[PDB]
């Protein structure tokens, strides 16, 4: 599920005008046109930081992993971060970061929450899911052993404790081989992360088409603002410059409208992402095709650029 | 060279700087353009040299301030600009209030090494707040308190004490 | 419409150049004498004076200036009798090497064609709604309702 | 002051608590670089203007004048002429 | 805003300019006043779409949390759910969990 | 509950111009504005399926 988008800001001076004194004096007759379009791109960039707060951090309390690891006869080291690296990243999130790939009054706003601190929200909430059980988000965290977690996670779907304790050596052949096919599939093909690659590609095609409106003449003879003032008459140059300012603001009104529609589509996906962190990760659900296909056991979140990767 | 000035080249006008072009060009070429219908390369007709044109006046101005009933001290955020080369306020160019971040540099605020919960965000992990003879401080936003729980093979925690909490959602 | 005041400028232009009173022209009078900016508001009045103001031996009473070093600012009279100096030779008030006398005389005779006809050019200048306005035509007045 | 630059963009005299966008950098140019090609010769305009006999309407004389510096001072500074009609280029800007 | 025209008042263009010249300058103002209305149709309907998804979340929590007992985590509030008390609010609703 | 809508597509040349040679030559001065309208109605029609 994607969470956040690329935050942009558009200058009114550099995109509309070529830094000429005639274009800035005629912009003050137009007034508040690009004042509201600067304000509407500001209100996108506030809500992109609110999408990361409701998804990645459910609780304000940070839990850590003990250094002596034996949990149920399983290998949990692929979802846990590496202490030997200076960056905190797990073995799956090394594969997740690498498969997802100016002036003129455009810019690129940097995000507030860094990707190092998304993985510190990931490794804290994986510390509560593996060790502390389901009670870390509903209150203070209990101490539940891992053999006592899955007996009561079988109890919600109708399975008693006869199945788990006899077959516990046979689950380690099933669970460790199933998570090893996830690591081999994400390293071979980048097409599973292609929903997050479109969020880069919808923002890249929006910026590249917006700078190609400058070469289009918009009904004027010349598209250069310096070539109108140095050639045509001063009654004639008030007509031909104002055809270009009317044409470039219609391309700017096209851009801010299409970002607000994609802000509404990324709001409903992040509210779906904040629901599945609250339901599937922090608890057990009886739902069908929400926490994954079939019965629900548990869910492991992973960090992703412009989104989140769930392991069901 | 290396000054932002006005250009008049064969009737064409522009504003920018002149740097040396290392790209192989045609000998019959008068000029060349960019990705838009905009320039980069001109030819000096008296003595033949082709110089690149990089435009000037880039970057935004952002301000960080508390309310007018609290304090009038304003921290100024420079946006996306390398601050080694550097509004009508020239007093903060003396130095020692500057801290270099990824998003820019923040002048008028003292960087601290502690980690707290802030109010006014900046970006790229660095936040800001107005704390204590009071000024604007800037630091890295905390994740909350640290809880280290020892886990073993056999241990369990059963809560013996209860409370009833009332929360409000709007 | 009712406007505050009006500046009437009465001067005589020869008959070729009388089309040149417009905002944004170029000429002898339209550069170095009388310019109209693009925000100008007013009317231009002309009349045929060739039956009255002409003379058989030529009209030497009215004189005009062809020379100035640069473009003159509009609504400004140039009374300077100083000789235009083209080179580095000083003129010292008289003609000489690279020194031409800037002030010429009109060609006006009734027996010639259209461009030698004197025309009286009176240009009104209207200043509208910048001030209380007492000047318009015979409009009546009614009671307040 | 940047407190006073906050009030000019937001159009309010009471500044609330938060980060606000204000303006952009303006670097004023000082000098001006004008580079034109240097030709000592002048344009042959007084030959085609002041000549005794011209051509006709159905077959005219098309004179190509190139590689010289144009002198517009008989057109611009003086007018002992008849019709001035300019269309694409303003006649004051011909020397530019 | 003058919209490129000389005066922004429709009575001032009608009292001054020629009837060919007034039809240019009034049509510059109407095209500026159409685009100010087309931003009002654009921005309010997106806020109508954002209030549609919040009221569908508000009608869910009346049907789930108020009218029943939910086993969900961080839907009906933090911790184990017991009951929910709705309260009326201007342009909204206030839940007491 | 409704699921899908009616998928439509709008041509650039046929709606704006009356198939005249003067209108098609003046359509190219606006450039890439009809490229954005064809990608918008395609991206509706992918999501309706």
């Amino acid at each position: 599920l994607p969470v956040s988008m690329t935050k942009t800001s558009v200058d009114c001076t550099m995109y509309i005008c070529g830094d000429s004194t005639e274009c800035s004096n005629l912009l003050l007759q137009y007034g508040s046109f690009c004042t509201q379009l600067k304000r509407a791109l500001t209100g996108i960039a506030v809500e992109q930081d609110k999408n990361t707060q409701e998804v990645f951090a459910q609780v304000k309390q940070i839990y850590k992993t003990p250094p002596i690891k034996y949990f149920g006869g399983f290998n949990f080291s692929q979802i846990l971060p590496d202490p030997s690296k200076p960056s905190k990243r797990s073995f799956i999130e090394d594969l997740l970061f690498n498969k997802v790939t100016k002036f003129k009054g455009l810019t690129v706003l940097p995000p507030l929450l860094t990707d190092e601190m998304i993985a510190q929200y990931t490794s804290a909430l994986l510390a509560g899911t593996i060790t502390s059980g389901w009670t870390f988000g509903a209150g203070a965290a209990l101490q539940i052993p891992f053999a006592m977690q899955m007996a009561y996670r079988f109890n919600g779907i109708g399975v008693t404790q006869n199945v788990l304790y006899e077959n516990q050596k046979l689950i380690a052949n099933q669970f460790n081989s199933a998570i090893g096919k996830i690591q081999d599939s994400l390293s071979s093909t980048a097409s599973a992360l292609g929903k997050l690659q479109d969020v880069v590609n919808h923002n890249a095609q929006a910026l590249n088409t917006l700078v190609k409106q400058l070469s289009s003449k918009f009904g004027a003879i010349s598209s250069v603002l310096n070539d109108i003032f140095s050639r045509l008459d001063p009654p004639e140059a008030e007509v031909q410059i104002d055809r270009l300012i009317t044409g470039r603001l219609q391309s700017l009104q096209t851009y801010v409208t299409q970002q607000l529609i994609r802000a509404a589509e990324i709001r409903a996906s992040a509210n779906l992402a904040a629901t599945k962190m609250s339901e599937c990760v922090l608890g057990q659900s009886k739902r069908v095709d929400f926490c994954g296909k079939g019965y629900h056991l548990m869910s492991f979140p992973q960090s992703a650029p412009h989104g989140v990767v769930f392991l069901h | 060279k290396n000054k932002c000035v006005n250009f008049n080249f064969n009737g064409l006008k522009g504003t920018g700087v002149l740097t040396e072009s290392n790209k192989k060009f045609l000998p019959f070429q008068q000029f060349g353009r960019d990705i838009a219908d905009t320039t980069d390369a001109v030819r000096d007709p008296q003595t033949l040299e082709i110089l690149d044109i990089t435009p000037c006046s880039f970057g935004g101005v952002s301000v960080i301030t508390p309310g007018t009933n609290t304090s009038n001290q304003v921290a100024v955020l420079y946006q996306g600009v390398n601050c080694t080369e550097v509004p009508t306020w020239r007093v903060y160019s003396t130095g020692s209030n500057v801290f270099q971040t990824r998003a820019g540099c923040l002048i008028g605020a003292e960087y601290v090494n502690n980690s707290y919960e802030c109010d006014i965000p900046i970006g790229a992990g660095i936040c800001a707040s107005y704390q204590t003879s009071q000024s604007i401080i800037a630091y890295t936003m905390s994740l909350g308190a640290e809880n280290s729980v020892a886990y073993s093979n056999n241990s369990i925690a059963i809560p013996t004490n209860f409370t009833i909490s009332v929360t409000t959602e709007i | 419409l009712c406007f505050t005041n009006v500046y009437a400028d009465s001067f005589v232009i020869r008959g070729d150049e009388v089309r040149q009173i417009a905002p944004g022209q170029t000429g002898n009078i339209a550069d170095y004498n009388y310019k109209l900016p693009d925000d100008f508001t007013g009317c231009v009045i002309a009349w045929n004076s060739n039956k009255l103001d002409s003379k058989v031996s030529g009209n030497y009473n009215y004189l005009y200036r062809l020379f100035r070093k640069s473009n003159l600012k509009p609504f400004e009279r140039d009374i300077s009798t100083e000789i235009y100096q083209a080179g580095n030779k000083p003129c010292n008030g008289v003609a000489g090497f690279n020194c031409y006398f800037p002030l010429r005389s009109y060609s006006f005779r009734p027996t010639y064609g259209v461009g030698h006809q004197p025309y009286r050019v009176v240009v009104l200048s209207f200043e509208l709604l910048h001030a209380p306005a007492t000047v318009c035509g015979p409009k009546k007045s009614t009671n307040l309702v | 002051d940047p407190l006073s630059e906050t009030k000019c963009t937001l159009k309010s005299f009471t500044v609330e608590k938060g980060i606000y966008q204000t303006s952009n950098f303006r670097v004023q140019p000082t000098e001006s670089i004008v580079r034109f090609p240097n030709i000592t010769n002048l344009c042959p305009f007084d030959e085609v203007f002041n000549a005794t006999r011209f051509a006709s309407v159905y077959a005219w004389n098309r004179k190509r004048i190139s590689n010289c510096v144009a002198d517009y001072s008989v057109l611009y500074n003086l007018a002992p002429f008849f019709t001035f009609k300019c269309y694409g280029v303003s006649p004051t800007k011909l020397n530019d």
